[PDB]
C-alpha cells in the first residue's frame, strides 16, 4: 500500500533526505531546508 | 553528500566539524572522520612496502 | 559562421571563389546550386572562450525539489520567492557568481555589481 | 631623395588636412623641413630604424583620438624635441595613459606568487635564537599507534625543530 519505498544507489540526486523524523519537520547536550 | 540542499560551501556543507568528542557528533561528521582515517590507513599500508624496497 | 546547406539538397556547402568577379560563391558539391556569401568571414578558430555558466534552463527548474530557496527578490516582479544556483560551467577557474531564477517573473538575474 | 621628398609630402598632407588650416603654408613647410632634418639626425636615411620613428609620429598625428595633437604641434612642441622624446606612450591621449598605468599595476601585482603566512604563537621556544615566535603547524605522519607530530619552526630566524 505504499508507505516505504526502495531507492537504489543511483537515484538519490533527485531526493532530499532528512536525518531525523522531526529534524526540521515542525516549521547542554550537543549540537544538531 | 545527498543530504543537504544544492551548491553550498558552508562549514556544515563541506563538513567542518563543529562539536567536540564529548557532546557527540552528527552522522555527517562521523562519516568525514571515517574518510580521513581511511586515507591515513591506505597511505600507511602502501608506503610500508615502498620504504622496505628502497631500504633493501 | 553557420553552416548553410543547399536548399535543393541538404548537404554541407563549401566556399569557393569566383575566378574573375571576385566574390565568394558557396557552391554545392552535390548539386549545381550556388550562392553568394554575405561576409568575407569563412573560418574562425576562437582559442579562448569563457562561456557556459548560464544555460540548460528548463521552464520548470523550480519543479525539482532539490534546489535551495532564498528570500532575495526578482528585480522585475518584486516577489520574494526565488530559486538560486551556481554556474552551469565547471572549469577549474569558474567563478562564485550566482544565478537567481524566479517563478513569477520567470527571469534569470545575478548578484554581481562590478 | 625619395625619403626626404616622401616624408615632406606626408607632412604636407597631415598639415593641410587639419581643421587648423595653413595660411602660413611657408611656416608649415618650414616646420616640415625642420621636422625632417631633425628626423634624419638619428639616421640620415642610413639606418633601418628611420621608418619606425616616422610611423610612431605619423600615426600619432593621424590617431584621432586625439586630434588636439595637431593643434599643439602647430602651436608649439617643437620638432627637434620630438625625435629625442620617444614619448609615444606619454602622448595621445592621457585616458589611455592612465589605462596603461592601471594595466601595469595589475600585471605587477599578478606576477607576485604564493605567500602562505605561517601563524605564530609564544608557546614554545626556538633553538637558534631561543625566541617564542614559533611558526607552528600541525599534521599527522606516522602510523595509527600515535597522535600528531607536533611540528615546529621558528619564524624569528628560520629554525625548524620538533617536539617529542
Ligand atoms: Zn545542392
Ligand atoms: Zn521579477
Ligand atoms: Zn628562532
Amino acid at each position: 500500500e505504499g508507505l516505504v519505498e526502495y531507492i537504489d544507489a543511483e537515484e538519490e540526486e533527485s531526493i532530499l533526505i532528512a536525518m531525523q523524523p522531526e529534524d526540521l519537520e515542525p516549521a547542554a547536550k550537543r549540537i544538531r531546508a | 553528500l545527498p543530504h543537504f540542499s544544492k551548491d553550498d560551501y558552508s562549514p556544515e556543507s563541506k563538513g567542518f566539524v563543529e562539536n567536540s568528542y564529548l557532546r557527540g557528533l552528527t552522522p555527517q561528521e562521523f562519516f568525514f572522520h571515517a574518510m580521513g582515517g581511511r586515507e591515513g590507513l591506505i597511505d600507511t599500508a602502501v608506503k610500508t612496502a615502498e620504504t622496505g624496497y628502497i631500504q633493501r | 559562421t553557420t553552416f548553410r546547406f543547399c536548399r535543393d539538397c541538404n548537404n554541407m556547402l563549401y566556399p569557393r571563389e569566383d575566378k574573375e568577379n571576385n566574390r565568394l560563391l558557396f557552391e554545392c558539391r552535390t548539386c549545381s546550386y550556388v550562392e553568394e556569401a554575405g561576409s568575407p568571414l569563412v573560418y574562425r578558430h576562437e582559442l579562448i572562450t569563457n562561456i557556459g555558466e548560464t544555460a540548460g534552463v528548463v521552464q520548470d527548474i523550480g519543479s525539482d525539489p532539490t534546489l535551495p530557496r532564498s528570500d532575495r527578490e526578482c528585480p522585475k516582479c518584486h516577489s520574494r520567492e526565488n530559486v538560486f544556483f551556481q554556474s552551469q560551467q565547471r572549469r577549474k577557474d569558474t567563478s562564485m557568481v550566482l544565478f537567481f531564477v524566479c517563478l513569477s517573473c520567470s527571469h534569470i538575474f545575478t548578484s554581481d555589481q562590478k | 631623395h625619395k625619403l626626404r621628398d616622401q616624408v615632406l609630402k606626408a607632412l604636407y598632407d597631415v598639415l593641410a588636412k587639419e581643421s587648423e588650416h595653413p595660411p602660413q603654408s611657408i611656416l608649415h613647410t618650414a616646420k616640415a623641413i625642420e621636422s625632417e632634418m631633425n628626423k634624419v639626425n638619428n639616421c640620415d636615411t642610413n639606418e633601418a630604424a628611420y621608418k619606425a620613428r616616422y610611423r610612431i609620429i605619423y600615426s600619432n598625428v593621424i590617431s584621432k583620438n586625439n586630434p588636439d595633437l595637431k593643434h599643439k604641434i602647430a602651436n608649439g612642441d617643437i620638432t627637434p624635441e620630438f625625435l629625442a622624446t620617444c614619448d609615444a606612450k606619454d602622448l595621445a591621449p592621457a585616458p589611455l595613459k592612465q589605462k596603461i598605468e592601471e594595466i601595469a599595476k595589475q600585471n605587477l601585482y599578478n606576477a607576485q606568487g604564493a605567500t602562505i603566512e605561517r601563524s605564530v604563537t609564544d608557546r614554545f621556544t626556538c633553538g637558534k635564537c631561543k625566541e617564542k615566535k614559533v611558526s607552528y603547524y600541525q599534521l599527522q605522519t606516522r602510523s595509527a599507534d600515535e597522535p600528531l607530530t607536533t611540528f615546529c619552526t621558528c619564524e624569528a630566524c628560520g629554525n625548524r625543530w620538533k617536539f617529542s
